[PDB]
RNA sequence: CUGGGCCAGCAUCAGUUUUGGUGGCAGGAUAAAUCCAUAGGAAUGUAGCUUGCCUCGGUAAGUAUUAUAGCCUGUG
RNA sequence: AGAACUGGCGAUGCGGGAUGAACCGAACGUAGAGUUAAGGUGCCGGAAUACACGCUCAUCAGACACCACAAAAGGUGUUAG
RNA sequence: UUUGCUCCACACAAUAUAGAUGGAUACGAAUAAGGCGUCCUUGUGGCGUCGCUGAACCAUAGCAGGCUAGCAACGGUGCACUUGGCGGAAAGGCCUUGGGUGCUUGCUGGCGAAUUGCAAUGUCAUUUUGCGUGGGGAUAAAUCAUUUGUAUACGACUUAGA
């Protein structure tokens, strides 16, 4: 729950004379450290078949970079949360460089906009939006306009010192 | 030669203190020019003196001197730790000291 | 008068190809040029011949000039050296008072005490031939 | 850095130049504000007349002379904020103020002399912009303030003289500019502009 | 004893060859050349405390001085600069300038 | 009398174990491994990357 | 006038600790990128070409997937 | 008003919660240096008028556990779904 | 009441001081706009330029700044005078004209500095207040007591008395 890295968790059920070799499954978990990372991982798997992690192990956990960390891409987010009287599937889009810069946005957003905190949204799905104009939302369309340009009014420069011998101006 | 100075100015704004207690053993100087703890680090160990007058003479002068050094910086805006060979009176708490540039490890 | 007057703000205008000053970090100093806008607050920039790496950026950390070029949206960092240099933004940068006012406030900056002094002596030399022709007309 | 501070109130939002202000006074510094009338407070007039009503119904019960004190004048409102960001009612506190004058208008020998802004107290800089706000001369008026077009009387005919006088200044500066010309260019110029100067 | 031998020169601003602490003391990045001055009997002892002026300081002054002053010429303002006294302008930032 | 930290003081980090001499000689605290080209099968990088 | 006595500065250390500069290593998709090569694509379609608009300079739609810009994806 | 287990107060200062028997932190010989806890860092007051994404304008805004209260029900305010 | 009283000069002893140590360096106004320069129809005008902080500008070299000789300017700056003016918001300060005088680091010379011994006490500021000299100056009242009653518990108030 901060600066997020995205991980391949891949665990299973552990082995019995009578089933060695159980089925492996996987998860991508965005979280910041691996601890974390390996809790979600079993969070999850409880609530998704009968395993508890001490039945289970975890097999491999392996960073998941951005493929194209430059390219501007538009993603679709699929979000379940929980508000202070129900709970709520929610799809919202966000325009980034990656999915970890992605998710953690929606982090900032369920937070600022419906007052969710962690603990209370699942992510469940993210995903790079192929063409334009699959793009469904207003607020990300909007930057996909052809030569698009915009000034940024009323500039504010912060003083390094406490008194100013010439009233500033705002002026980009 | 309008100017004789080989010192830096300084001004003292406290002693360290908790919210409730304070501690007269060390005081806090804010230096001129100095914004950073990067910047003050460069006046630690230096050397400060506060000046003051008096109406007695001793060596044949009305004034005195309290030295000091610095001792190391104080939170994020330059503002730096000072000890005395006494302790700063108090009713100094606003007044101007003066840190110098040696003992130089220019 | 007699035509409609309209004087309209001519803000530096966040689009690929305008020119910034990075303010903040390990690249502050440094020129890059933005190549595709983020949202209202990110973009990615590219400073290959200063060499700072292609990045989203806050625009908060970096100023806007009113040097533009001609650069294709998303341009990788090959294409946006090949662009930089055809159009000759160095130069133009060099020339303006506002970097010639870093490259002022930075020689001033590495003045040894000797030189001051120099300076000093200079001035005062300049300052005489001045008061007397300051008397003249 | 200076003997004395001297701020043009105007354009500033009173509880951020009052906390500079006063930190400035407990750190030993002396500060004159001017132009106290055209203060900023942020919120629009109506609420910030009723919060100044609501100031005004504190009295002591038993004798309402002895009870809270309610100063009208801007800059005597802006002291009155001022004072509460100082412990006040110890010596340092006392000291601490006694370094603090504050005016309406901008009366002599202030006239002649610098004034700056504070920064991070100016309005423009600080209001996000569509946020209404209020003139500190308007709502001292308002509750009972008697100066007002006095001090606007005095301050159009001060204005005129510093006109002239910058007016002066800057004809006088065109001499200089001028007549620095010939040196301008010059040996030692360009001696001076390899050092940066 | 872990001194600075100090000059001056004394003809240029009147301090005499003399011992100095290095902990009192900034380096200015400028120098003269040292190369044709002797030196080598000065010491410890030299100073030793056994009013007047000795004739030998007197005369090793001169010795030592002229050299070095016949050095500082060859760089014009240096000899001004030496006999000019040093001092902070309001302004200076001794943790950022440069000497 | 005095607890000396044999971590500064390789005075007494010597009295303790030896070893140390030779350690740093040697470097070892730093030493390049060797170099393999060992690569991923397929099935790894297709799962990684998968969804 | 020495000596004590005490106090201080600097130096070389010891104990504790705080704040910087710098060297060499290890790992991972033996980082991911960038960069290079190649295959293939598209559009917020670059050059051409088509047809009305022109002030004939340019221009608007349409064709057109690298050309008189460039970008995306895979593999290496 | 009355029981269960544990931990406290009472018998106990200290740091935080402005204040406060019982909450949070932490228990106490005399001191020096360092580091933290809970809690804080516009100014009162030691400590960024720090950085970042939003949301909010109240002719009765809001502002931090214990804690110094607010509900049913409504709004073509504005936000996201 | 005997000493007295007052303003200006510079002279000794006490005394205090919220804290000098190169300079508090003057348009106004807007900020989704402005400053400056230049032109003019003097405007919601035309052209040029600037910002992105005062990281400026000004001042700054000499025994805490000594002694001496010149060149070139005819400037700069201090001082005490002087011709005009302007300033009432608390003006108590500002601009100006004319000489005189010291300094001038714009530039070129001749001397000096030590031993205060390797830092420590090493530049003097401005307030009062008592005295000391020489000049200019000026030459009262209030209170108690007595009295009025427009006043009054007592004080207080209000009248009158050479």
């Amino acid at each position: 729950m901060a600066h997020f890295k995205e991980y391949q968790v891949i665990g299973r059920r552990l082995p019995t004379e009578s089933v060695p070799e159980p089925k492996l499954f996987r998860m991508r978990i965005f979280a910041s450290n691996e601890v974390i990372a390996k809790s979600r991982y079993w969070y999850f798997l409880q609530k998704l078949h009968k395993v508890k992690k001490a039945s289970g192990e975890i097999v491999s956990i392996n960073q998941i970079n951005e493929a194209h960390p430059t390219k501007v891409k538009n993603f679709g987010v699929w979000v379940r949360y929980d508000s202070r009287s129900g709970t709520h599937n929610m799809y919202k889009e966000i325009r980034d460089v990656s999915r970890v810069a992605a998710v953690e946005t929606l982090y900032q957003d369920m937070a600022a906009r419906h007052r969710a905190r962690f603990r209370s949204i699942h992510i469940l799905k993210v995903a790079e939006i192929e063409k334009t104009a699959d793009v469904k939302r207003q607020y990300v369309k909007q930057f996909l306009t052809k030569d698009l340009k915009f000034p940024l009014p009323h500039r504010v420069q912060k003083s390094t010192k406490t008194f100013s011998y010439k009233r500033p101006s705002t002026f980009y | 030669a309008e100017s004789h100075r080989l010192y830096v100015k300084g001004k003292h704004l406290s002693y360290q203190r908790s919210k409730r207690v304070n501690n007269p053993n060390v005081s806090l100087i804010k230096i001129e020019g100095v914004a950073t703890p990067q910047d003050a680090q460069f006046y630690l160990g230096k050397r400060i003196a506060y000046v003051y007058r008096a109406s007695k003479e001793v060596r044949g002068s009305k004034i005195r001197v309290m030295w000091g050094k610095v001792t190391r910086t104080h939170g994020n805006s330059g503002v730096v730790r000072a000890t005395f060979r006494n302790n700063l009176p108090a009713k100094t708490f606003g007044a101007s000291v003066r840190i110098f540039l040696y003992p130089s490890n220019i | 008068s007699t035509d409609s007057i309209v004087k309209a703000s001519n803000w530096r205008l966040v689009e690929v190809g305008r020119v910034v000053l990075i303010k903040k970090g390990q690249s502050a100093g440094k020129l890059a040029a933005i190549v595709e806008i983020i949202d209202q607050k990110k973009v990615l920039i590219d400073g290959p011949k200063a060499g700072v790496p292609r990045q989203a950026i806050n625009l908060g950390q970096v100023v806007l000039t009113p040097l533009t070029f001609a650069l294709p949206r998303g341009a990788r960092t090959a294409t946006v050296s090949k662009k930089w240099a055809a159009a000759a933004v160095c130069e133009k940068w060099a020339a303006s008072s506002w970097a010639k006012k870093i490259a002022q406030r930075e020689r001033r900056a590495a003045l040894t005490d000797f030189e001051r002094f120099q300076v000093m002596v200079l001035r005062k030399q300049k300052r005489y031939t001045v008061k007397k022709a300051l008397a003249k007309a | 850095v200076e003997p004395v501070v001297v701020i043009d109130g105007k354009g500033h939002l009173v509880g951020r130049l009052a906390s500079v202000v006063a930190k400035q006074l407990l750190n030993g510094q002396k500060i004159v504000v001017v132009r106290a009338e055209e203060l900023n407070i942020s919120g629009e007039f109506f609420r910030n007349k009723l919060k100044y009503h609501d100031f005004l119904r504190k009295a002591t019960a038993f004798n309402k002379t002895r009870g809270p004190f309610h100063f009208r004048a801007p800059s005597r409102i802006f002291y009155k904020a001022l004072r509460g960001m100082v412990s006040h009612k110890t010596a340092r506190g006392k000291a601490a103020l006694e370094r603090l004058k504050v005016f309406e208008g901008i009366p002599p020998p202030y006239d002649k002399k610098k004034r700056v802004v504070v920064p991070q107290a100016l309005r423009v800089l600080r209001l996000k912009p569509g946020r209404k706000y209020t003139t500190l001369g308007k709502l001292s008026t308002s509750v009972g303030w008697k100066y007002e077009d006095v001090v606007a009387k005095l301050e159009a005919k001060r204005k005129v003289s510093s006109a002239e006088y910058y007016a002066k200044k800057r004809a006088f500066t065109k001499k200089v500019a001028s007549a620095n010309a010939t040196a301008a260019e010059s040996d030692v110029a360009k001696q001076l502009a390899a050092l940066g100067y | 004893d872990n001194t600075l031998l100090i000059s001056g020169p004394f003809k240029v601003n009147g301090v005499p060859l003399r011992r100095v602490n290095a902990r009192y003391v900034i380096a200015t990045s400028t120098k003269v050349s040292v190369e044709g001055v002797n030196v080598e009997k000065f010491n410890v002892e030299y100073f030793a405390k056994e009013k007047e002026i000795k004739a030998e300081r007197v005369e090793d002054q001169k010795v030592v001085d002229k050299a070095l002053i016949a050095e500082i010429k060859k760089t014009p303002l240096l000899k001004q600069y030496l006999s000019a006294s040093f001092s902070l302008k309001n302004g200076d930032k001794p943790h950022m300038l440069k000497f | 009398v005095l607890k000396k930290n044999p971590l500064k003081n390789k005075q007494v980090l010597l009295r303790l174990n030896p070893y140390a001499k030779v350690f740093a000689a040697e470097k070892l605290g730093s030493k390049k491994a060797e170099k393999t080209g060992t690569k991923p099968a397929a099935v790894f990088t297709e799962t990684l990357k998968h969804d």
